[PDB]
RNA sequence: AUCGAGAGGA
């Protein structure tokens, strides 16, 4: 029955290998957009008002159903046809579906004169569709099915297609709603605030945050205020209370204060309550809020009903917006107080902001439903304005062509093509940085942008709190994968086993809650919440109950039989403060765990031996947790939770640690994600070279996609001879880089040979590169378009000639063909054409803007594809090819953050060799370990050679205490070399042995996108930019370096003035100007006819040459622009 | 010493303020929103602990025994009930400096004993 | 994509061992048994026939360009 | 070509 430890390293596994099979690794993305269009669009649709308007007759338009179609496209003819995802990355469509929307409009006139018309299936929008999603055409496809449709079955979707360019949503980072947490800002005038952004259910208006906040210490004592909404001066805690109808002290002290046998609590409330004598009635109160807020009405009736309209909408709508709701507000605002007061007296630890558990994490479908909102809010506003306009002259109209559908259309496409958030027209106030292009370079470098979080503080922000690896993090979020740059910390990855929420509906909780011994809040005594638990569901205090104990007994039981508590449910017993807070929301990050008996797993053997034939029983992961073994804990709940690491834990030891487990890990390794998953001994290495690795490993060059003949990609990489690792985790089975791996397995010695190697560079196997080693194609697509826009100007695509073309460069255009366009085999040199593309003018009657190859690439044409755009002008895609051989300069990485270039090759008779004649591939410096400590990488060279004399895969997962250095040593000594991977090496020049062993054997390498082809630039007298005469910037745009301001500094040190002078005036913009000697300002010359005079001055004798540089001409320019007189005075 | 709790008007349920009775040279204790009274029994107005030497004991609650992140001990029995299995954690609450001080609770139900080493 | 032709390091022939080395894995060998058996006695060869990824079975999944 | 945004490298 129970899986004994000799077992557990497979059962574990095997439980692993369910996980990934049920969910993949884009989980969340696929959840997420599969809420926002079941649930979150329906929603938002029913929850936007019916739209009344009269001159009378009268029209409502209300908006009940939606329907969203598969994606289809309309071509010119419009015949709908159903559009696959491949077309739409061809074509550069949006891959999207129509969104149609029942409306129904009843006419109200007088005299009972009713009658509605329903207009079925109301084209209402175009959404565009995540692939793989449930109305994405690729659901529920075989891979013989994705294959016949050229898709990569390995392909995990999470992804839009706009335009042709596949953009994936990053999860964005946020403070959780409905939660009141106290802080303490140090340099502030409020000593304690406690805030909470309070958000209704279902999202209708911006989060509203309400503070309570207690003024610091120097009347008399600490006074607690209340900063509301829509209200610019603090308003007294009192007032509010007052002005939601308690007026007695003794009510809000009940309100606040749930234990009256407590002084302390109460003298601490005492100031406010002084301070609030003069107002003690709720009219007053009202009238007091009016007053005090930004709209101060004259008169003090629209005060209290601004007061009253504030206090009801605006003052926390999670507890409810609707009237006679003051006694839950006032309730709840009370244990916002108590909440301060209790961080005031020490009684309670201020919140940490940086808690994940605080946090939510903003998916696809929550950020859609945003967007949705407002561009839902925008027709409908659209549809009033056209409607209005005709029932204004007394006529029906026809809401077809109220509806402009482009609306919610251009807005999605917008919002997703460009990442900027929001309207189209505030694209300053709206976030960038959600919906970044895919990464498509490598396997790794998809999935891992596909499971990106973000943090959104800000990379100027220099508080490295935020960026700190939080303790909470455990199992969230990868402890290693995050850049390197200025976005340390706050660009984060999903850890393996970790699932974002998608959302859930409190309604069955609260039902059972009241069916079970809960006590609502309105119904009690306040008398009663002292020794009571209170018991808060998404924020809001619902009630309270009496044994909290088993209580959770029983929610826990409920969510470990599916009963009416979804698995995704998180249910937090605080012990200490006697709250009960149950979450149902969408963005709370969680993990399965195995639930424990009294210290026991319930995994037992018989669910491992289900789940090991899982292929035909159809046992699959949601058995394992609907049998109540596996359970999804959020960091919250994480709190309240004993984990047990391994199993091993919860045998009974000689001094027992806890003895009272309640979780266990599946295995500890599920903590990295997806790019440290492939780091070999991680645990081995200093952390920092784990990070390095993981930001690496996505430049790193394989198999980015099985169907990449097909796509025709900007840049794509494609490794001619990958190989699967030999020494491997236990994690990549899931990644699938088995699959698509993105190295090869290079025998490589560490030593010091010849000094090539030295300061992070490698010795390459020129020989070895010879058989393909580490070779590469590089594939670039140039994209080209003959717009007809109109008749005034109209290009096409046909060969130019030297005759009519007048910007026609001097490069041959013999390599196009009639159509204008270079056929695929055709070998093409840097500045060629491969689209001759010509213009007709208002070289006569047409100009040549012809394509040309980016410069030095050197390809050979890979195909040429032709369609027809959205719009339906000739498209043409043309996919060129170059082979990259590994040469010096070239980047190369092992999987241990051991980057370098390649110094130098030597050929297999110049490289150092074994007495059975093995030369390295690689040959690395041995001065990169001992700094580095990346003793992973010695580890995994040692396995790989046991795997390679053994014919085997080395298991090298993260923490496994079944295998160490002394077993793979002693492995290793029975193939019949050194136990510790050295190896006597002879010099392959004179062929004398190495009086030092040197320590060689297979380590898989990578080769990274950073080849110094792309790189290397050079100028002499290039280009310059238009404004400023100075070179261009880019080695694109053929520009010059940048001599910067620290350039400047270095060579004022050393003295050299006329370096300076020329680096900074002759290399760069010398120009010459003509000043007036007497005004300073500069004149007009003519140098043709030689008259040269100042219109100021009224001279045309007294002028002066002078050599400046063109940047300073412009900045004294731009300064006379300012009504500025900079003389430049030669005297 | 001990602390002074607020004492609220029997009419209209708002806070009694302190006040004195020249006549009488006596203390009394006064609603200014009513205009009730009342003899005080106390004598003492305000209070303050500058010290804090507040007793943790009171603020912990027996419920915390049923806490599994919580470390237990057979070392030290309870004294209410004899039970050997007992919690024992810190106080972990600001304005207590020498806060490495154990607190413990017995596990046995319906007891909840609490006490210190 | 596909096996190598030759050895990265020794240059050794390896490109007629991968159909052979399959065939020797379904007749139930070990990996190294069957690396064994192909001759790949250098663990620079068995490290190209026991690494290799055949990618190139998944690329004929796609129909090609021409029928 | 310009502007912005994003992703990266040291
Ligand atoms: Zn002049
Ligand atoms: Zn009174
Ligand atoms: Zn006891
Ligand atoms: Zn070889």
């Amino acid at each position: 029955d129970e899986i004994t430890p000799d077992l557990w390293q497979e059962a574990c596994w095997i439980v692993i290998s369910s996980y990934f099979d049920e969910k993949g690794l884009v989980r969340q993305q696929l959840d997420s957009f599969d809420e926002f269009i079941q649930m979150s669009v329906q929603r938002i649709v029913e929850d936007a008002p019916p739209i009344d308007l009269q001159a009378p007759p009268r029209y409502l338009l209300k908006f009940e159903q939606i329907y969203l179609s598969k994606p289809t496209h309309w071509e010119r003819d419009g015949a709908p046809s159903p559009m696959m995802p491949n077309e739409a990355r061809l074509r550069n469509l949006t891959y999207s579906a129509p969104l149609y929307v029942d409306i129904t409009k009843t006419v109200i006139k007088e005299g009972e004169e009713q009658l509605q018309t329903q207009h079925q299936k109301t084209f209402i929008g175009k959404i565009p569709i995540m692939l793989r999603s449930t109305y994405c055409l690729l659901n529920g496809l075989t891979d013989r099915d994705l294959c016949e449709l050229n898709e990569c079955p390995l392909d995990p979707g999470g992804y839009f297609i706009i335009n042709g360019s596949e953009k994936v949503l990053i999860a964005q980072e946020k403070m959780a709603t409905n939660t009141v947490y106290v802080f303490a800002k140090k340099d502030s005038k409020y000593a304690y605030t406690g805030e909470c952004r309070s958000c209704l259910e279902n999202s209708s208006r911006p989060t509203s945050t309400i503070w309570v906040s207690m003024l610091a210490r120097g009347a008399i004592g600490q006074r607690i205020v209340a900063t509301l909404p829509y209200i610019k001066q603090e308003v007294p805690i009192i007032i509010v209370f007052r002005a939601l109808g308690f007026v007695s002290d003794r009510d809000i002290l009940e309100h606040i204060i749930y234990d009256f046998e407590d002084p302390e609590m109460m003298e601490m409330v005492k100031p406010s309550l002084d301070e609030a004598f003069v107002i003690q009635e709720q009219n007053v109160a009202l009238n007091f809020i009016g007053s005090r807020g930004a709209k101060p009405g004259v008169t003090k009736e629209k005060r209290i009903k601004y007061a009253k309209e504030v206090l009801q909408k605006e003052m926390l709508p999670h507890v409810g917006v609707s009237d006679f709701c003051e006694t839950k507000k006032a309730y709840f605002l009370g244990y916002m107080v108590h909440r301060l007061l209790l961080a005031a007296l020490g009684r309670r630890e201020l919140d940490d902001r940086d808690h994940y558990g605080n946090k939510r994490l903003d998916l696809a479908g929550p950020l859609l439903a945003f967007l949705f909102r407002g561009m839902f809010k925008n027709l409908l506003k659209e549809v009033r304005i056209y409607a209005q306009k005709f029932i204004d002259r007394g006529k029906d109209f026809n809401l077809e062509l109220a509806i402009k559908t482009r609306i919610i259309s251009d807005g999605l496409k917008y919002s997703l093509a460009t990442g900027n958030w929001g309207d189209q027209k505030k694209a300053h106030q709206a976030r960038a940085g959600v919906s970044q292009v895919l990464n498509r370079l490598t396997f790794a470098s998809t999935l891992s942008h596909l499971r990106r979080l973000n943090s959104p503080i800000g990379r100027d922000g220099k508080l490295a709190k935020p960026r700190q690896l939080h303790n909470t993090l455990w199992g969230m979020v990868c402890p290693a994968e995050t850049p390197e740059g200025h976005a340390v910390g706050l660009v984060k990855n999903l850890a393996l086993m970790a699932y974002i929420s998608v959302g859930s509906q409190p309604s069955p909780i609260l039902e059972f809650l009241e069916e079970w011994s809960m006590e609502n809040l309105e119904e009690i005594s306040p008398a009663a919440i002292a020794d009571a638990t209170k018991i808060f569901v998404n924020g809001c205090w619902v009630g309270i109950h009496k044994d909290p104990e088993q209580l959770m007994n029983t929610l826990r039981k409920l969510r470990r039989q599916m009963d009416i508590i979804v698995s995704e449910v998180s249910m937090i017993r605080d012990i200490r403060e006697r709250e009960i807070r149950i979450y149902t929301d969408a963005g709370r990050i969680c993990r399965p765990l195995l639930i424990v008996e009294k210290q026991k797993l319930l995994l037992k053997k018989r669910h491992i031996d289900q789940l090991k034939e899982r292929e035909y029983n159809n046992y699959s992961w949601q058995d394992l947790v609907a049998s109540g073994v596996v359970e999804y804990i959020d960091t919250l709940e994480e709190e309240t939770v004993m984990l047990a690491m391994t199993p091993d834990d919860l045998q009974e030891k000689e001094v027992a640690y806890c003895s009272t487990y309640t979780h266990c890990e599946i295995h500890p390794s599920m903590i990295l994600g997806v790019c440290a998953s492939i780091i070999p001994f991680p645990d081995h290495n200093q952390s920092p070279r784990n990070t390095y690795q993981s930001a690496m490993g996505k430049q790193a060059m394989g198999v980015y996609i099985t169907n990449f003949h097909v796509r025709m990609d900007t840049l794509a990489h494609v490794l001619y001879y990958p190989q699967k690792p030999l020494v491997t985790t236990r994690s990549m089975e899931y990644l699938r880089f088995r699959e698509l791996p993105a190295g090869i397995n290079s025998i490589v010695a560490i030593a010091s040979y010849t000094g090539y190697n030295q300061e992070d560079s490698v010795i390459m196997n020129r020989s070895a590169v010879d058989r393909g080693f580490f070779r590469s194609v590089f594939y670039r697509s140039y994209k080209e378009q003959e717009s007809k826009k109109g008749f005034d100007q109209e290009e096409v695509f046909e060969k130019p000639t030297r005759e009519t073309c007048q910007g026609m460069r001097h490069a041959i255009y013999d390599k196009l063909d009639d159509d204008g366009l270079i056929a695929p085999g055709v070998r093409v040199s840097g500045d060629d054409v491969i689209i001759g593309k010509t213009v007709t003018l208002p070289r006569y009657t047409k100009r040549d803007c012809s394509t040309f190859l980016r410069t030095s690439e050197t390809g050979i044409v890979d195909q040429v594809m032709v369609t027809l755009n959205q719009e339906g002008y000739k498209f043409c895609k043309i996919r060129v090819r170059s082979v990259r051989i590994p040469q010096i300069g070239d980047k190369f990485a092992s999987r241990h953050g051991q980057k370098g270039t390649c110094g130098i090759q030597y050929r297999q008779e110049d490289m150092p060799f074994t007495c059975e004649g093995i030369t390295p591939d690689i040959i690395i410096n041995p001065h990169a370990i001992p700094s580095r400590m990346t003793i992973g990488h010695l580890i995994e060279c040692l396995q790989g050679k046991v795997s390679a004399n053994k014919g085997e895969i080395g298991d090298a997962t993260p923490f496994n205490d079944a295998v160490n250095v002394q077993k793979i040593s002693n492995l290793l000594s029975d193939y019949g070399y050194h136990l510790r991977g050295n190896e006597v090496l002879y010099n392959g020049f004179t062929g004398r042995k190495i009086t030092s062993q040197i320590f060689i054997g297979p380590t898989y390498y990578q080769r990274l996108k950073h080849m110094v082809d792309d790189k290397i630039h050079s100028r002499a007298r290039g280009p310059i930019q238009i404004l400023n005469r100075q070179p261009m910037e880019g080695r694109s745009r053929d520009g010059g370096l940048r001599f910067g301001e620290m350039e400047r500094d270095c060579q004022i040190a050393h003295g050299a003035a006329q370096f300076l002078r020329e680096r900074l005036f002759e290399a760069s913009d010398p120009y010459q100007v003509h000043v007036c000697n007497l005004c300073g300002i500069m004149a007009i010359a003519n140098t043709r006819t030689h008259t040269y005079e100042c219109r100021g001055c009224r001279n045309k004798t007294q002028i002066s040459l002078v050599r400046m540089p063109y940047a300073c001409k412009l900045l004294f320019q731009e300064l006379m622009s300012m009504s500025i007189a900079p003389r430049m005075m030669s005297v | 010493p001990g602390f002074v709790g607020i004492r609220f008007c029997q009419e209209c349920n708002n806070m009694l303020y302190p006040k004195e009775d020249k006549e009488n040279r006596i203390l009394l204790y006064a609603c200014r929103n009513c205009d009730y009274q009342q003899e005080a029994d106390n004598s003492c107005i305000y209070v303050n602990k500058i010290t804090h030497e507040v007793d943790e004991l009171t603020q912990i609650i027996a419920d915390v025994s049923q806490d599994p992140t919580l470390p237990r001990t057979e070392d030290h029995p309870c004294q209410k009930c004899g039970h050997k299995e007992a919690v024992f954690f810190q106080s972990h609450s600001a304005r207590a400096e020498d806060a490495m001080r154990l607190y413990y609770v017995c596990t046995a139900p319906h007891c909840g004993h609490r006490w210190t080493e | 994509m596909i096996i190598p032709v030759r050895c990265f390091t020794c240059g050794k022939i390896v490109g007629n061992k991968w159909e052979a080395y399959l065939g020797l894995l379904q007749a139930e060998y070990t990996e190294g048994d069957a690396l064994d058996a192909l001759g790949l006695k250098r663990y620079c060869c068995r490290r190209m026939l026991l690494a290799h990824v055949d990618l190139i079975e998944k690329l004929l999944n796609y129909a090609p360009l021409e029928k």
